[PDB]
């Protein structure tokens, strides 16, 4: 099988700007085992058959994993606009793999606030589909050379999420899985009954 | 780096016990207290966490249905409870707690308490 | 389902007492728990969130307890604007409340 | 969850020379530097060496070093004393049932 | 400067339906899960339901599992919850909420938990 309990249960789901890419290969692909995840969990899916997706097979399957608040988990799917999917995480327009996204909010939110989970706001351009950006170059707006220190129109990119067990839906963290199948040349060695 | 926990227990099969874990003692900045049962001579076993500030636990494979982890009136000591003791459950029940937030190794430790059930 | 039988229905108490409610669940829930306030007439008021926390802008004087299923509201001093009734809410990660049959503080 | 297989069943290392630990995981795609290294003298609560692969928790000496990545790491004694005639344990705190290991019962001649 | 409001009190007979609006002030409708709450006029308070506008689900307390209907309209931040078959024992003070975790990270000012002013349904 292919291993599904070491990317969902991870302890470390990286925050969004660096997300993990995980590439999962020879297998006998059993997505029936993700009932016992989340009470309510997103498992939307798009260019397959979320009722064919078991027999139908793949050279490879990436699994990127992250975590974003519930405001801007309508992002992480082709053709939309927003931080996330313009700045941080875009998936392209020929996509054909899968969403997948649940509350986590008994792991990843402290009553202090947990600020280990950062997002990309100001990077001067949109961002490539399935491209990411670790650079940490400070922000340039205002027509001042001023990159060693903050400034009116100079800002640094990376801003914190703030997770408190006191917010919203909308604030809630979602740790999010996107399987991203591929079907190539080679031969699949993914499906199974 | 130590924990207070309770003493030993002789205790008899089909019986409730209660073991206590009060880490009152530090300073803390992260919010879980996980649980580790070890036989009286095997390895060391992940039994699971209470989350402090939200009482919410989460148990692993073999340890769910009869051990349940509670909080007390504060928000410092946790509780275990184990429900129908059983002949091979003589066990050195640790209580270890992480020492930063998202950091699952467990630097303070229990002092470990026995339970010895039997008749 | 989880219902809880908080006491006191109907206490009284005079001006600079100490009033304690009770709010006892039916099984385990943590600290999930949060204390109101219905003044008659008046949409509800938090005061207590996670069953011991405080609201902000809420003075000091109250102050909850308890984390298994013997939870406990306690005003410290009781004041003439305290005259109301008093509902504790079991808030769940899967949004379900439970509210409760409430206490009328009587001065 | 990741089985995670510690060699050997007993080590017999005379002082003070080397003892060479090793846990070996049972991950598809690694623990990827998550493992927790923890020792346990007899009548006595476990104490944590090595947080991550490498760097050691505070207090340690510095001849508990630690190494490895992916599915195979190591921990080196050197100058292995009398003090140090205990078992050691090896946590994966990657995939959330955290595996501890079997322990290596270190004896010294 | 998040301020619920409603529709208005409502005299109903037994048998029809009521259905009964909360429009949000704020764009951040879609973030937090608006609840619907109901106190008998004597008795205490009782939930009803809930909407989370992230994903359209509902969640429904037993008591009024199949009778009630929540939906809503993202577009001008109102919720509607349609109750229906009305009874005698259905009299109530029909209060829309944000129930406690709803608050957000900006504008401080408002508190977690937001609530309405309250549709006296009467029969």
């Amino acid at each position: 099988l292919c291993p599904f309990d070491e990317v969902f249960n991870a302890t470390r789901f990286a925050s969004v700007y660096a997300w993990n890419r995980k590439r999962i290969s020879n297998c006998v692909a059993d997505y029936s085992v993700l009932y016992n995840l989340a009470p309510f969990f997103t498992f939307k899916c798009y260019g397959v058959s979320p009722t064919k997706l078991n027999d139908l097979c793949f050279t490879n399957v990436y699994a990127d994993s992250f975590v974003i608040r519930g405001d801007e988990v309508r992002q992480i799917a082709p053709g939309q606009t927003g931080n996330i999917a313009d700045y941080n995480y875009k998936l392209p327009d020929d996509f054909t793999g899968c969403v997948i996204a649940w509350n986590s909010n008994k792991l990843d939110s402290k009553v202090s606030g947990n600020y280990n989970y950062l997002y990309r706001l100001f990077r001067k351009s949109n961002l490539k589909p399935f491209e990411r950006d670790i650079s940490t170059e400070i922000y340039q707006a205002g027509n001042k050379p001023c990159n060693g220190v903050a400034g009116f129109n100079c800002y640094f990119p990376l801003r914190s999420y703030s997770f408190r067990p006191t917010y919203g839906v909308g604030h809630q963290p979602y740790r999010v899985v996107v399987l991203s199948f591929e079907l190539l040349h080679a031969p699949a060695t993914v499906c199974g009954k | 780096v130590q924990l207070a926990q309770s003493g030993s227990e002789l205790r008899k099969p089909g019986a409730s016990v209660k073991v206590s874990c009060d880490t009152s003692g530090h300073s803390f900045t992260s919010n879980a207290i996980h649980w580790v049962r070890q036989a009286p001579g095997q390895g060391l076993e992940w039994m699971g966490w209470i989350n402090t500030d939200t009482g919410t636990p989460t148990y692993a494979q073999g340890f769910t249905g009869r051990f349940v982890f509670s909080l007390d009136t504060s928000a410092r000591t946790a509780y275990l409870q184990i429900s129908s003791l059983k002949a091979d459950d003589t066990a050195v029940f640790y209580c270890a707690r992480e020492r930063d937030y998202s950091d699952y190794f467990f630097d303070y430790w229990g002092q470990g308490t026995l339970v010895t059930v039997s008749s | 389902d989880i219902q809880m039988t908080q006491s006191p229905s109907s206490l009284s108490a005079s001006v600079g007492d100490r009033v304690t409610i009770t709010c006892q669940a039916s099984q385990d829930i943590g600290n999930y728990l949060n204390w109101y306030q219905q003044k008659p007439g008046k949409a509800p008021k938090l005061l207590i969130y996670d069953a011991s926390h405080l609201e902000t802008g809420v003075p000091s004087r109250f102050s909850g307890s308890g984390s298994g299923t013997d939870f406990t509201f306690t005003i410290s001093s009781l004041q003439p604007e305290d005259i109301a009734t008093y509902y504790c809410q079991r808030y769940d990660d899967l949004p379900s409340y439970t509210f409760g049959q409430g206490t009328k503080v009587e001065i | 969850e990741v089985v995670m297989t510690q060699s050997p069943a007993s080590l017999s290392v005379s002082p003070g020379e080397r003892a060479t630990l090793s846990c070996r995981a049972r991950a598809s795609l690694g623990i990827s530097t998550d493992l927790a290294w923890y020792q346990q003298r007899p009548g006595q609560a476990p104490r944590l060496l090595i947080y991550g692969a490498s760097t050691r928790a505070t207090g340690i000496p510095a001849r508990f070093s630690g190494s490895g990545s992916g599915t195979e790491f190591t921990l080196t004694i050197s100058s292995l004393q009398s003090e140090d005639s205990a078992v050691y344990y090896c946590q994966q705190y990657s995939n959330w049932p955290l595996t501890f290991g079997g322990g290596t019962k270190v004896e010294i001649k | 400067q998040v301020q619920l409001v409603q529709s208005g009190a409502e005299v109903k007979k037994p048998g029809s339906s009521v259905k009964v609006s909360c429009k949000a002030s704020g764009g951040t409708f879609r973030s937090h899960v608006i609840s619907w709450v109901r106190q008998a006029p004597g008795q205490g308070l009782e939930w009803m339901g809930g909407f989370i506008p992230l994903f359209g689900t509902t969640i429904y307390a037993q008591a009024f599992q199949g009778r009630v209907m929540i939906s809503a309209d993202e577009s001008t931040s109102t919720a509607y919850m349609e109750l229906s078959s009305l009874r005698s024992e259905d009299t109530a003070v029909y209060f829309c909420a944000r129930l406690f975790p709803n608050g957000d990270p900006n504008s401080p000012e408002d508190g977690f938990d937001i609530w309405g002013q309250g549709t006296l349904v009467t029969v």
